[PDB]
């Protein structure tokens, strides 16, 4: 259910349109009573203004604190503080499992809304230990999980959502393994690995009903974006464009509907705008990604990708059309791509000829295997180095 | 170092309106 | 069993009296054997006397709770034990009470269970404390004869 | 219902009819395979170029000259593939052979 | 006091040497003799004991407490480490030494094996005299190159570990192989005008005679060292030549060599090959010994990278965490990758004094040529034919006409390899779509295979040695 | 090299001498020989290896046996046995009291019972006049008197060797009428152990009615045996554990008194049983969307304990013809209703058009 | 080579043992 | 506990829409409880059109 | 040398050789088998090839010159062909018959997939699908769904009759109740199917009749069987009657067999799936 504070994070990121989501961003906190957090999940925005705040600036875009964010926080700390004492006294009176961890969470929680986010750190690893069901430690994870996703630091991450992930089987927490599911993609978003968010977030609507997480609908949506970003069209035509997900929501789909539309109707200017389109209302509406490069160069490659794939030659004019992308980009992205040989081409642009080597010919199979069996020369003389001495 | 890509994304979105017309 | 975390008096003991019983006795082994032999301190040897009129009490609860299970963990160091070899033979006053409720602890041990085993670790620790008590360890025999519940 | 059976329908027919056409390899000119197939010229192309993506012919389509070209069996790929495969394996074993080798230096 | 704590360690320490002299004195048994020497015992003998504990006033303790002179002057070399007649020639903190109390302890062991009593010192006849006479330099020398000692001591390190020796074995020379060039290290720091290489060309006439395999390898790896110092270019050229340099070396020789081959080679315009050598160099090189050396190789191989065309990460810079030492080479790293001079000129003279130091200066400039070719070498490899105006205005070069040259020129280096057809005027890749005709994936292949049979025959004679070597010396 | 170009050359030699059997010396004699019956083969009386003597092998010992001249080579403790091929089929026991039963009640009285005589026999020979005899576990099927055995078995530290009402179950070397002495044997061996009598008496009508009857004549000396030979009268840390349907629908052998002192009743499911059982099943099978156990559970009780199994096991099955890989809720109640409605089909038959 | 290496070293502590019990003996009988 | 003609028609039209989207698995599992009820009639003209 | 004395081996791991059944290892060196040539036998392992894939059950070959156990059969050997469905097996699909699609589709879940796909069931983490309990009307082809299937997997199939189960020399009959089985263990994936249980799962038995006895055996060791089974991945007794009656009602019942599965008596769409064959 919070994924929409993220989808709040994300829009600034790229500098465009980012005044009206600055404002919303800013109420969040007053609820929760996270002034201090509110700097720290600020840094994963970066790239924009987030700096203002009462206790700030009042120059920039992004909003002001009120005096009542403030003192719905003394509320709250102060309210937190004298749950968790009290949870403790019960926990004496009846069954020592549940309601001690209850009381830990309380304490982390505290310490997490203050601002020391070492303290709710231990905390959390004491909420963790504590003897209950295998079940209810997947409850406790999922929240820190949460949070943890805002800010965008690796670390947190990956510790939750590899647990949670190897308990589902053993305690047959089958139940919790909903929740999860969805969690699992956020977690493989948040990496600069789209790849595995593909496979991923398709799997995530199928075997997804409810059970206390966000809504059906708004997963085929984002299943959408990563599935064409990672994915080559016949493993992408399988998936989604056959597949249910995507046709029952119906609505709510057209920047990315349009994008698999075009892609089929295979009309690169119309394609390419749709590239754009998409990027916009879907792909900066993630905060995802902890360098923003790779998502940039990703999406260009795939829909390059498409283009050359179809043609052994294409005139000059309507392969620089139907990007809509300058000489000068073209040329400048093409320098890279090229490299990694998943486009493969070459440009004759005195005779107006797009070739392409072919990725799928005896001259791509020999780059990759040259590519590795260099390195791997290097690196048996390293080993041999230390054995013999 | 650090990839001209990022500097590019502001810069392809806004090129592709004009540049279907402008070209062929 | 030594453990000053209490099973032994360091300090005067009523907690674990009531619970240790019914699963295996815990409190009486510790509390006869390496209280007395370690500490032959007459200071404490009065904590130990205190305690003493609880420890007497503790056979009626034992027989409410017998079945092999729960007796056969339980004891099978008190039936080592030698008066002589603690040298608690040393202080007469405190440590001969102390053989009045531990021999009603033996007993059950020795016929009820019937293995050869259990006799035979049973005997070395009777007679030596008999001779040396004697006049007052046939007041002793007696009370038992009696039986704190008419059982088996 | 009835639209999905239809264009179910419709994917089948148009791999069918292709294959008879194409068949020769080599470099048949769009426009000879598009009178036998039954179909128009601007409706051929356009299938073509969905078909080269998807690989539901293993040919390419060449919009420079304005031929369809259709991929002959090459010389194996069988020598770079058995080198691939093995050096990827020696890759994995290399991180695991440096771990304990460090108790030397 | 002080010295008692650390006491139980010096004992440690006296286990592992005198053991290392026992082997090398019975045959040939090499091979064991150097790992042991080199990095491993090293590591220990300075950091764990003396530094980490505290009390750096137990090495002249441990080569002196009984007064050996030695019968061949080896009394001042002991001093001029730590204690030099005063307490401390850096760190004192002993109570006890041979000029605070002589006697405390024996690491001697009472038997010529390090050290032992002082009938020894006033005069002996000894076999075991040589032994313990080499071994003696090796645990001095130790703290000497890990604290960087300097001034005159550095100066009379020489005339004590050779021309008191000319005549040795291959077990002594091998010891003394080792001594000789951490001390070198030591010498090269201070940028003293007193020839470091003097010396060491001296001994290298000592080396080979014995005809020890060990002697020559240590000798001339820091010989280029000293000779890139002075900047005398002719002298090492021959001498790399001249380097077998063994498959059997510690992992310190490996890393060094291929570094100040790779100098050498860069300035040539052999520049390939030099950055390949240099980045293993990096990787090759310890967490402790090397950190003087290692610190030259990440900032020497930034600009020798960009020599071959090469346009190295923000990855690299962050990792080890130097950045910021680093960040005037990262400088030269975006002007080269832009193609424009201006920003090449300016940074090259500016930052000239800094580079100078680590020995780059002469790298530097060679990069003028490179600025261009490195951004025409993107542009031609990824497209097929493009015009000398496409690489002209993408690069901010002055003309077509100027970048038609600079690309002639470069396809006769052959490494951007490509023809140039001047009619319209573009430049053509190279390129057949197929490289199943040639024999290039077979060739490359064959390359691997006697790569591959080096490594097996390096194996079966290395495998057997060590246990070889033990069972003649009796193992427990 | 040498070693293994040695090892084959050896091996050839070594192997291509003929025969080589096995037997079981039943006895020795004063001969200093030992009779060596061959178990399809004539018997054979041979002199005493120098591998393995009289004194080496105690009497009834399964033996190898090398050449046509049927000399001794190794001592065997195992034997050809219908409980060799039993145990094969058995695998590996499971389950506990809890899980079967689910009361506190049922728990306590099985487990005092069956596993303080395996502990000390000594002690229960003392309590009364000797050693209790057999024991009788008798429930409905909800709760299943083989799976109970299967459970008891962990507590009681017995290897659970279960042993057919049959004996005819041999054709080894002859039927187990013939040889009721082997399957003893090896019983002892093994010891502990326990031996699962399984003769539910619902196989026979007019044998349960009277009193002779062939497979009441076999059964009755296989008993009377464990009296004789003793050692369930000495012993018994083996356990026989007999199991019948009812209290009372025995068959004449097994009923009278001598081979019984113990009968157990357990009820038959409750709503607070069925939540334990299908509690500790969901979470092995698949657990359901947003936990319906309770539901299930209050609306009525499982007819066995089996019918609980039966209803996660189902579920698992529809949610994979779905493209789940868990369950769900539709699932975990669809199974419920189709495991009871077929076993109410079967089972009445008094509801043609009453109720 | 590698596995035979790191049980090399583990030899070399045993074989370097060695040298120095023989050295400590001769330092016992020498100081009596 | 519950099974009725009705109630399988939910799942009859249920498994038409999942056949447009082109999933035959939670349609094919549908199924399966919809033609058991359905085997004995007991229901109009128009549930048995829908079950066919 | 030694490639000339491997030569040696190999003639003596051919033939002449002589079957039998190897039950267990008593040593790595020499086991335990037993022979169809009426001897038990104490039989060397061949040395420098395995001795350690020997060890489970499986039948066996030992050469008739040396007298050891020089190579392994499969477990597929040696297999009767009294027993039906080892010179038969069947040709039907499920294309070939029409109706009774809903039963159809039951069979196949619980049948065809384990044996096809044994990690399926452990993903979900169930016990793999139990046997199918076949009552119904007569001639509806119930059995034919069991010839369908049982085709599909391309595996052993062991198909038995209860006058199979009981007596071939009085008594042997338990006995072989235990054996079939086993077998199927042996060579898994396999299927184990009985056409009839008319007179053995009835509950009325006497022991007056001597006949009735093995009978009585072969009900009580069946019950057994599915115990056993249990917890574990075999699947349970695949079993074909026409009647819901003759069967106990209280000591068989769901969960045993996961499905019992009525075949309607009444099917309007059934027999409309029979006449479009047809057309």
């Amino acid at each position: 259910m919070p994924l929409e504070n993220l989808e709040e994070e994300g829009l600034p990121k790229n500098p465009d349109l980012r005044i009206a989501q600055l404002r919303f961003l800013l109420s969040l906190p007053e609820h929760r009573g996270d002034t201090a957090v509110r700097e720290e999940l600020m840094a994963a925005v970066r790239e924009n203004n987030m700096a203002p705040y009462y206790e700030a600036l009042c120059k920039s875009l992004d909003w002001q604190m009120d005096m009542d964010l403030l003192s719905k926080m003394k509320k709250a700390n102060e309210e937190e503080l004298k749950r968790l004492d009290e949870e403790l006294e019960d926990a004496e009176k009846n069954l020592g499992e549940s309601e001690i961890r209850d009381a830990m969470m309380a304490k982390a929680e505290y310490l997490c809304q203050i601002g020391d986010k070492e303290g709710a750190l231990t905390a959390f690893r004491k909420t963790y230990d504590k003897t209950v069901a295998l079940g209810h430690r997947l409850d406790i994870v999922f929240y820190l999980l949460r949070i943890g996703l805002f800010y965008m630091d690796n670390d947190l991450i990956t510790r939750n959502t590899e647990k949670a992930k190897s308990l589902i089987e053993e305690g047959g927490d089958w139940d919790r393994r909903n929740r999860l599911k969805v969690y699992q993609g956020l977690y493989c978003v948040a990496i600069r690995d789209f790849k595995q968010a593909a496979e991923l977030f398709l799997d995530t609507v199928s075997t997804f009903t409810s059970y206390e997480l966000m809504d059906y609908k708004t997963f085929v949506t984002y299943t959408v974006y990563v599935s064409m970003i990672a994915l080559e069209r016949p493993d992408l035509r399988e998936k989604v464009i056959k597949g249910a997900e995507i046709l029952e929501v119906l609505h709510s789909l057209p920047a990315v509907r349009q994008y698999l539309f075009s892609l089929y109707e295979c009309r690169y200017s119309v394609f390419f705008q749709s590239l754009a389109v998409v990027e916009q209302e879907m792909k900066k509406d993630w905060l995802f990604a902890p360098h923003y490069r790779y998502y940039v160069r990703e999406m260009r490659i795939h829909a390059y990708s498409q283009l050359l794939e179809s043609y052994r030659s294409l005139t000059l004019g309507y392969m620089a059309e139907a990007f809509g992308v300058g000489v000068e980009f073209i040329d400048q992205e093409l320098s890279r791509f090229i490299a990694a040989g998943r486009l493969h081409c070459k440009i004759d642009k005195v005779n107006e000829i797009v070739e392409t080597n072919r990725p799928d010919s005896k001259n791509w199979q020999y780059q990759e295997t040259i590519k590795k069996g260099d390195l791997l020369l290097n690196r048996v003389q390293k080993l041999s180095r230390v054995i013999n001495m | 170092n650090v990839e001209d890509d990022f500097s590019n994304q502001l810069r392809a979105e806004l090129e592709k309106h004009g540049y279907k017309m402008e070209t062929s | 069993m030594e453990e000053g975390g209490r099973d032994k008096t360091p300090v005067q003991s009523q907690q674990p009296s009531a619970t240790a019983p019914s699963g295996a006795d815990e409190k009486s082994s510790g509390k006869e054997r390496r209280d007395a032999g370690e500490k032959d301190k007459e200071q404490e040897l009065s904590e130990e006397d205190k305690q003493l009129q609880d420890e007497l009490e503790m056979l009626v609860e034992r027989l409410g709770e017998k079945d092999t299970s729960l007796y056969r963990p339980a004891l099978e160091e008190l039936r080592r034990q030698i008066r002589s070899s603690t040298t608690s033979m040393t202080s007469v006053p405190k440590p001969l009470k102390f053989l009045r409720p531990h021999y009603g602890k033996l007993k059950e041990i020795y016929e009820n269970m019937a293995p050869g085993e259990n006799k035979c670790f049973a005997a070395d620790i009777i007679s030596v404390l008999a001779m040396t008590m004697s006049g007052e360890r046939e007041c002793l025999k007696y009370r038992l004869v009696g039986s704190q519940e008419e059982l088996a | 219902i009835i639209s999905t059976h239809l264009a179910k329908l419709y994917d089948n027919l148009l791999e069918q009819n292709l294959i008879r056409v194409i068949e020769p390899f080599s470099r048949v000119q769009i426009e000879h395979i598009s009178s036998l197939i039954k179909l128009s010229k601007a409706d051929v192309e356009r299938k073509l170029s969905q078909m080269i993506l998807d690989k539901k012919f293993h040919g390419i389509l060449d919009q420079g000259e304005g031929v369809l070209i259709i991929f002959d069996e090459p010389p194996v790929d069988k020598t770079y593939e058995a080198a691939l495969e093995t050096i990827q394996n020696m890759s994995k074993v290399v991180d695991s052979l440096y771990n304990k080798a460090k108790k030397l230096t | 006091p002080a010295p008692q704590d650390v006491e139980m360690k010096e004992e440690a320490a006296a286990g592992s040497g005198s053991a290392g002299e026992g082997d090398g004195k019975a045959a040939a048994t090499e091979h064991s003799q150097r790992e042991l020497d080199t990095v491993t015992l090293e590591d220990i003998k300075e950091h764990v004991r003396q530094l980490e504990k505290a009390v750096s006033g137990k090495e002249p303790r441990f080569v002196l407490r009984a007064l050996r002179m030695l019968p061949s002057t080896s009394r001042r070399l002991n001093h001029y480490v730590l204690y030099k007649a005063v307490h401390g020639f850096f760190t004192s903190n002993n109570a006890t030494r041979d000029f605070l109390l002589p006697f405390l302890e024996e690491p001697m062991d009472t038997e010529a094996d390090l050290q032992f009593r002082p009938r020894t010192g006033k005069a002996a006849s000894a076999p075991l005299l040589p032994e313990v006479e080499a071994y003696l330099q090796l645990l001095m020398v130790i703290f000497l190159m890990n604290s960087k000692r300097y001034k005159e001591a550095q100066k009379i390190s020489d005339d004590l570990m050779q021309k008191i020796s000319t005549q040795n074995r291959r077990a002594l020379d091998l010891v003394a192989a080792k001594c000789y060039y951490y001390h070198a290290r030591v010498y090269e720091f201070l940028d003293k005008l007193d020839v470091v290489r003097s010396f060491l060309h001296a001994r290298l006439r000592t080396a080979t005679l014995r005809h020890d395999a060990d002697g020559q390898a240590t000798l001339l790896n820091l010989l280029l060292r000293n000779y890139l110092h002075y900047s005398l270019y002719d002298q090492a050229e021959k001498l790399v030549s001249k380097s077998v340099f063994p498959e059997q070396a510690n992992n310190n020789e490996w890393a060094r060599y291929l570094y100040y081959t790779g100098r050498i080679k860069a300035i040539q315009l052999e520049y390939s090959e030099a950055r390949r050598t240099m980045t293993n160099a990096l990787r090759k090189a310890p967490q402790h010994t090397a950190v003087g050396f290692k610190q030259t190789v990440h900032k020497l191989l930034i600009v020798v990278e960009l020599l071959l065309g090469e346009i190295p990460d923000r990855l690299q810079f962050r990792q080890p965490s130097l950045k910021r030492s680093l960040m005037p080479y990262f400088l030269l790293t975006q002007a080269v990758r832009t193609g424009n001079l201006a920003k090449f000129n300016q940074v090259l003279d500016q930052f000239g004094e800094k580079f100078q130091t680590d020995g780059t200066y002469t790298l530097i400039i060679r990069l003028r040529h490179n600025v261009i070719k490195t951004g025409v070498r993107m542009i031609s490899l990824s497209y097929s034919r493009i015009s000398l105006a496409d690489i002209a205005q993408k690069l901010q070069l002055d003309s077509p006409e100027d970048a038609e040259f600079i690309v002639a020129k470069a396809i006769r280096d052959g490494v951007i390899e490509a023809s140039i057809n001047h009619e319209k005027g573009y430049v053509q890749s190279k390129e057949m779509i197929d490289i199943y005709s040639t024999r290039e994936p077979q060739l490359a292949f064959h390359q691997r295979i006697s790569f591959c049979l080096d490594i097996h025959n390096m194996s079966v004679k290395a495998m057997r040695f060590p246990p070889k070597s033990y069972n003649k010396d009796l193992e427990s | 090299l040498n070693a293994k170009v040695r090892l084959l050359r050896e091996e050839l030699q070594l192997l291509q001498e003929q025969g080589s059997y096995v037997g079981e010396v039943v006895r020795a004699m004063d001969k200093k020989k030992v009779l060596v019956k061959v178990h399809p083969e004539g018997k054979f009386v041979v002199d005493v290896d120098k591998n393995i003597d009289i004194n080496d092998v105690t009497p009834n010992c399964r033996v190898a046996l090398r050449n046509d001249s049927y000399t001794l080579h190794k001592i065997l403790p195992n034997k050809v046995d219908p409980l060799v091929s039993l145990m094969m089929v058995e695998k590996v026991p499971d389950s506990t009291y809890e899980m079967i039963g689910g009361l506190d009640k049922q728990i306590k009285e099985i487990k005092e019972v069956i596993e303080l005589p395996v502990k000390h026999p000594e002690l229960f020979e003392a309590l009364g006049i000797a050693q209790p005899k057999g024991v009788l576990l008798y429930g409905p099927p909800g709760t299943g008197k083989t799976l109970l055995a299967r459970a008891v078995a962990h507590h009681t530290d017995c290897t659970f060797i279960r042993v057919s009402g049959s004996e005819l179950v041999q054709k080894f070397i002859g039927e187990g009428a013939r040889m009721v002495r082997e399957l003893f044997v090896m019983a002892r061996e093994h010891a502990p152990s326990i031996i699962f009598m399984d003769e539910i008496d619902s196989i026979g009508s007019s044998r349960l009615e009277g009193g002779s009857g062939g497979d009441s004549e076999v059964q009755r000396t296989m008993l009377e045996l464990l009296n004789q030979l003793d050692g369930f009268e000495a012993t018994k840390n083996i356990k026989v554990i007999m199991a019948t349907n009812r209290i009372d629908i025995l068959d004449s052998a097994l009923l009278r008194p001598g081979r019984i002192d113990r009968k157990i009743e357990f009820p038959p499911p409750n709503e607070e049983a069925r939540l334990d059982i299908l509690k500790i099943h969901s979470r092995k099978m698949n657990l359901t969307r947003g936990i319906n156990l309770r539901k299930i559970a209050e609306l009525m009780p499982g007819a066995s304990g089996a019918e609980v199994k039966g209803v996660c096991t189902e579920a698992g099955m529809y949610a994979l013809r779905e493209r789940r890989v868990h369950v769900t809720q539709e699932d975990f109640e669809m199974a419920v209703a189709k495991v009871m409605q077929k076993d109410s089909e079967k089972n009445m038959s008094i509801k043609k058009l009453w109720k | 080579m590698v596995v035979v290496y790191l049980a090399s070293l583990i030899r070399s502590v045993v074989a370097l043992h060695n040298l120095i019990n023989n050295k400590i003996a001769n330092r016992d009988a020498e100081k009596k | 506990m519950d099974d009725k003609a009705l109630l399988v028609e939910v799942q009859l039209l249920e498994s038409k829409t999942y056949h447009a989207l082109s999933n035959l698995p939670k349609a094919r599992a549908a199924l399966t409880s919809a033609r058991t009820t359905a085997n004995a009639i007991y229901c109009p003209p128009k549930l048995q059109a829908t079950l066919d | 040398e030694f490639l000339h004395a491997q030569e040696e081996v190999k003639r003596i791991q051919s033939i002449p050789l002589v079957i039998g059944q190897f039950l267990e290892a008593v040593d790595q060196n020499t086991a335990i088998v037993g022979s169809t040539t009426g001897s038990n036998y104490y039989v060397r392992i061949l040395s420098t090839i395995d001795r350690e894939l020997l060890k489970p059950n499986a039948s066996v070959a030992l050469h008739k010159h040396s007298n050891a156990l020089v190579d392994v059969l499969p477990p597929e050997a040696d297999s009767s062909i009294m027993m039906l469905t080892s010179d038969q097996k069947p040709d039907v699909m499920y294309a070939d018959i029409g109706g009774m699609d809903i039963q159809k589709q039951e069979v196949r879940e619980a049948v065809e997939l384990p044996l096809t796909h044994f990690e399926l069931y452990k993903q979900i983490g169930i016990d793999p699908p139990r046997g199918v309990l076949m009552y119904g009307p007569p001639g509806c082809g119930k059995t034919m769904l069991a010839k369908a299937v049982a085709h599909h997997t391309t595996a052993a199939f062991i198909r038995v009759v209860g006058s199979e189960f009981v007596q071939k020399y009085l008594g042997e009959g338990p006995r072989m109740v235990r054996d079939v089985f086993r077998l199927a263990k042996e060579n898994a994936p396999a299927i184990i199917f009985i056409d009839e249980i008319d007179a053995i799962a009835t509950k009325r038995f006497d022991a007056q009749t001597g006949a009735d006895r093995e009978v009585q055996r072969i009900l009580l060791e069946l019950l057994n069987q599915m115990d056993g089974f249990d917890q574990n991945v075999n699947v349970k007794v695949i079993m074909a009657t026409n009647r819901a009656d003759t069967l106990d009602p209280a000591l068989l019942r769901p969960g045993r067999l996961d499905r019992k599965i009525e075949f309607p008596l009444p099917d309007r769409r059934q027999k409309r799936l029979i006449f479009s064959t047809i057309t």
